[PDB]
């Protein structure tokens, strides 16, 4: 889409680059399929979405009294899907912004996806109650039976393909049900310390492959991959692909995603508002970000195909990328801005020498 | 008509200031100010009353020993007028810069 001439050693975000210091009091971020907008929920109940080439204001829809806290994209990026203490099923058009969907159903929601594939299939998680999945004409609810019922904080998703639902409770058991017939295939406890269980926060998945995240609150990020849960089927013991942690502030985590190529995780703290990337293969902390340093935490974006990430912190979303360095031979290619002394000689075809198109191309192609 | 030769009021005012002890900037615009510069390593703090008292005695008393090491500089230059070239000339010479 943008330049492929571009890549003069591309980077990992360093710099603080400007902000929308536009409309404060932001509550959550999320981006589309490609990378291109972004809707932002106001604390009144209002919706904004930032266009990034033009870096322009996209759109300002006004939903409900309610603040929105949960929002998500369809794969066309056409249906937004949210829920609030309004109770409310709701579902969005991005040309018109119309209220397609009205369903006040108790026990407040805290978080909604679609499956990744179909937009007809989309996820509720009640306040108390177990999670529930829906059509879009009809109300055919499909609530998941757990076999707690005693945290009535119960998490769960689908991963990047839609092919199974990954549950979790609030005591750290997981039961792994098929996306359409709920087949119980695979269940594991947490293996949380030495013997005690511990809660768990959320879990997000990624864009290519199955590594996957599962946030804790013994403040240790696991890592996992969706095909070893495969692998062991029913009463699994999976042993994670990497373990994160920071023991030096012992920093509880608001929120993970992970990268556009499934390589880097970024998390972000709860109480310094200070961002940390990792890489997921050799394991190691690679940079520490900073910000407005007595600020709350909120919700922390990333962009797929480019390094841009996305930080909420008092209604303020900040986005970083390089503060690149523009140069000469842009202007002119046939001079290059050298430093030292170049020698030219390797040419041997000097000193007066004189020796002895066909392709058809579509232009309005894809 | 009647007027005093110049320089009388400065002497009687460095007695009349020498024989007296308090504070001597008045409060709150150092309050105000004190507020405004820790803004910018920590937002939304919430000082005491006596940690501002503490500054300001600390700051008074710096600024004190300060201009008498200046006036200290304008007398040996064989002039009374302190210029800006002798704050800077004791604060090069004290080691804080």
């Amino acid at each position: 889409n943008l330049e492929l001439l571009e890549s003069f050693g591309q980077n990992y975000p360093e710099e603080a680059d400007g902000t929308l210091d536009c409309i404060s009091m932001a509550l959550t971020c999320t981006f589309n399929r490609w990378g291109t907008l972004l809707a932002v929920g106001c604390n009144d109940g209002r919706i904004v979405i930032w266009d990034f080439l033009t870096r322009g204001i996209a759109k300002i829809i006004s939903a409900h009294i309610h603040p929105v806290c949960s929002l998500c994209w369809s794969r066309d990026g056409h249906k937004l899907v949210s829920a609030s203490t309004d109770n409310i099923v709701s579902q969005w058009d991005v040309l018109s912004g119309d209220c397609d969907q009205r369903f006040r159903f108790p026990s407040p929601i805290l978080k909604v996806q679609y499956h990744p594939r179909d937009q007809n299939k989309v996820l509720v998680c009640p306040m108390k109650s177990a999670p529930v999945m829906l059509t879009l004409s009809d109300s055919k609810h499909v609530v998941l039976p757990v076999d707690d019922d005693s945290d009535l904080n119960v998490v769960a998703s689908f991963d990047r393909r839609g092919e199974y639902i990954y549950t979790g409770n609030a005591k750290g058991k997981i039961l792994v049900l098929k996306t359409d017939s709920q087949d119980l295939v695979a269940s594991f406890r947490v293996t949380t310390g030495t013997s005690n269980t511990t809660a768990i926060k959320s879990i997000e998945f990624a864009r290519k492959g199955s590594c996957f995240l599962i946030n804790t609150a013994d403040r240790i990020i696991r890592v996992y991959d969706g095909r070893e849960i495969l692998t062991c089927g029913r009463d699994g013991e999976p042993e994670p692909m990497q373990k994160l942690q920071d023991l030096v502030n012992r920093t509880p985590w608001k929120k993970c995603c992970f990268s556009g190529d499934g390589e880097y995780i970024v998390a972000g703290s709860a109480r310094q508002h200070a961002l940390y990337i990792w890489e997921k293969s050799i394991g190691n902390l690679v940079k520490i970000l900073h910000g407005t340093r007595g600020e709350l935490l909120l919700d922390v974006a990333w962009h797929p195909v480019r390094p841009i990430i996305a930080s909420i912190s008092s209604g303020v979303v900040s986005i970083w990328a390089q503060n690149q360095v523009e140069n000469w031979s842009a202007f002119a290619p046939d001079f290059k801005e050298l430093d030292e002394n170049v020698e030219y000689e390797e040419r041997e075809s000097e000193f007066d020498i004189e020796d002895e198109e066909d392709e058809e191309v579509d232009v309005t192609s894809v | 008509p009647h007027r005093y030769r110049p320089g009388t009021v400065a002497l009687r005012e460095i007695r009349r200031y020498q024989k007296s002890t308090e504070l001597l900037i008045r409060k709150l615009p150092f309050q105000r100010l004190v507020r405004e510069i820790a803004q910018d390593f920590k937002t939304d703090l919430r000082f005491q009353s006596s940690a501002v008292m503490a500054l300001q005695e600390a700051s008074e008393a710096y600024l004190v020993a300060l201009f008498e090491d200046t006036n200290l500089c304008a007398i040996h230059a064989k002039r009374v007028t302190i210029m800006p070239k002798d704050i800077q000339l004791a604060r090069r010479i004290r080691g804080e810069r």
